[PDB]
């Protein structure tokens, strides 16, 4: 019973994920990473430490960010001790957030959270946000309680008003406030306020939060952006970068004053546009086209093929693995419709399939 | 009531949690025609009682008001007021059979 | 060696009839196999009550071992010492678990424990009176010790 169980764990998944959608969706993001140095997560319930795997997988989601998501920018608001800091504002560069990471690593955690105080700068650091750079920011929270300076529902509409949309994580369970929040952030939807179970789930629900999000069409942002890629150029001199001002030995030219900058994704400091390449746009061209998913054809049936149109196996008989591509009509067995639906982003039996 | 039941031929009565129905016609000089109870054909079960008799120290718990000012198991009970005070999300209410009792127990935990 | 390890369990049991050690048996049965041993000098009959020490070794190479498990509440005769404690104690489970040992029928079974130091075995046998509850005296070959403990 115990392939019966995970088939019907599988249907259940199936029927959670069966709103494929080509939904249009977040791309030029702008984040902001609340985190908390309260006492609550000092607490050894999590081993070695709450703040101990909220630090390495913040760093893994900051890896997962800047990879998926390599155009937008994510901030790090830091709660500690009854007043949030900042650590780092948005960039293009991870290097700096991952320092500032594992100096939280290298300091103590201890103090009480400010949620307005955390909500007031971080609307202060997305008041100079663009209408199409998306204002969206992460909540983590190991408490039940908060005290603030001033009421929170002026906040709240505040931030409403300043369109934008927000994810909470809470760590015990669910708190009527934050839910009123998410709800309220994000159109009624009470989806966006999720509570772990454990740490497998919570890494998941990290992977989960590492995908941009579907927009509206209420609150329409149809524009156009003006952007132009810089030419790289391997030189041969060591040559003043625009920013930081140190000799590089080689680099790119901006499209337009045709100075050099040291990395990628990044807006001109110069002429003061975004210069990327064709791999930040390709990034999400399976977010912009999806793949749905496959058929798994049962055994009562004969097949076309009792081997795998893949990765070339053999099928096994009680239940049968061949899953079988809608858009191509080719059954493939579950180990590499898996891998295809989480790494590939094209059906190799649709490009036998002529059209 | 009696006045009510010659007055009204329907005279219809329900509540919440009345259990068990049969001491209600006793101690009221009627009868019903029919008489019956109802529990919900819930998906899930979402209320969790239980029953704890013990502390986990193991000691048994009451509040007779005799030995009601007992400060062991007063100690006991907010043990208890602790460890639901650091793990409640939104409210949480406590009773007592009596208010002098509460503003007595409440006093002494002030204290 | 199990199989061999096969006694006549509640078939010879010593009775201290106010200081007068009457060693019955369960039946008459047991009488037989013990008349063949003349070691000694249902039915119980005159021992050397210092003689007792001995022949409980001797009893143990025939093989026919009594058992000490003490009827105190069908004792009515000798005095109950009921002493009860407070529940602000907590008994460990090692310490409950050593507490039915001796407690598998409720008669008192007599014999050793042994427990690693500090461990509350002065509570332990405390807890111990307070459920045997009669007339009980504690021994030990020291001063500053023994009025600690009464302590
Ligand atoms: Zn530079
Ligand atoms: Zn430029
Ligand atoms: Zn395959
Ligand atoms: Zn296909």
């Amino acid at each position: 019973a115990s392939l019966v169980a995970s088939i019907v764990e599988a249907r259940k998944k199936r029927t959670a994920k069966k709103n494929i959608t080509p939904y249009q969706r977040g791309i030029i993001r702008s984040l902001i990473l609340t985190l908390d140095c309260s006492e609550a997560m000092l607490e050894k319930d999590l081993r070695p430490n709450r703040h101990a795997m909220i630090i390495q997988y913040a760093i893994d989601f900051v890896h997962e960010f800047f990879d998926q998501n390599p155009i937008s920018q994510m901030g790090i608001i830091i709660m500690r001790n009854g007043l949030a800091q900042l650590v780092s504002q948005v960039s293009g560069n991870p290097q700096d957030h991952i320092d500032a990471l594992k100096s939280i690593r290298k300091q103590e955690p201890k103090g009480n959270p400010s949620l307005q105080n955390a909500l007031e700068m971080a609307r202060g650091l997305l008041l100079p946000v663009p209408a199409h750079c998306t204002r969206e920011v992460l909540i983590v929270f190991g408490s039940l309680s908060t005290t603030d300076p001033g009421d929170i529902h002026q906040t709240i509409d505040s931030l409403v008003s300043e369109k934008i949309r927000v994810k909470v994580l809470g760590l015990s369970a669910q708190v009527a406030i934050c839910k009123e929040l998410c709800k309220a952030t994000n159109y009624g939807d009470e989806s966006f306020y999720k509570i772990l179970l454990d740490e497998t789930h919570l890494k998941e629900l990290f992977n989960e939060a590492v995908t941009p999000l579907p927009v509206n069409k209420i609150n329409k942002g149809f524009t156009l952006v003006k952007m132009g890629f810089p030419t790289r150029i391997f030189e041969d001199t060591p040559t003043f970068c625009s920013c930081h001002s140190k000799l590089v030995y080689g680099g790119y030219f901006c499209p337009n004053c045709h100075s050099k900058v040291c990395s990628l994704p990044t807006v001109c400091p110069c002429c003061d546009l975004m210069l990327i390449l064709s791999t930040h746009l390709a990034r999400s061209y399976h977010h912009l086209m999806p793949l749905k998913t496959f058929a798994e054809v049962p055994t009562t049936e004969k097949f076309r093929s009792e081997d795998c149109f893949s990765c070339q196996s053999r099928f096994p008989i009680l239940t049968s693995s061949r899953y079988r591509c809608e858009d191509c009509k080719q059954e493939f067995c579950v180990d590499c419709d898996v891998f295809i639906h989480e790494i590939l982003h094209n059906c190799p039996g649709c490009e036998s399939k002529p059209v | 009531i009696k006045p009510v039941f010659e007055r009204f031929s329907s005279v219809i009565i329900t509540s919440g949690t009345i259990s068990p129905l049969d001491m209600y016609p006793r101690m009221l000089n009627f009868k019903t025609v029919l008489q019956k109870s109802y529990a919900m054909t819930l998906a899930k079960k979402s209320f969790l009682p239980m029953i704890i008799t013990k502390g986990s120290d193991q000691v048994a718990i009451s509040s007779r008001f005799e030995i009601r000012n007992d400060p062991s198991i007063v100690r006991n009970y907010g043990s208890m007021l602790v460890e639901f005070a650091k793990i409640t999300p939104d409210g949480m209410v406590v009773f007592f059979p009596s208010y002098l009792y509460m503003e007595s127990i409440v006093s002494m935990w002030q204290t | 060696f199990i199989k061999g390890a096969t006694i006549s369990y509640g078939k010879v049991k010593l009775v201290i009839k106010h200081n007068r050690y009457f060693v019955e048996t369960t039946q008459a049965d047991i009488l037989q196999m013990l008349l063949n041993d003349s070691v000694i000098g249902v039915h119980s009959f005159e021992i050397a009550n210092e003689s007792v020490e001995v022949v409980k070794k001797r009893c143990q190479e025939i093989d026919y071992p009594v058992l000490e498990e003490y009827d105190f509440r069908n004792d009515h005769r000798n005095p109950d010492l009921d002493i009860d404690l407070k529940p602000s104690t907590q008994i460990r489970p090692y310490q409950e678990k050593s507490l039915s040992k001796m407690f598998g029928n409720g008669r008192a079974r007599s014999g050793i424990i042994v427990l690693p130091c500090g461990a509350g075995k002065t509570l332990v046998g405390i807890t111990a009176a307070c459920t045997i509850k009669k007339s009980v005296i504690v021994l030990c070959t020291s001063s500053v010790s023994v009025m600690q403990w009464r302590q």
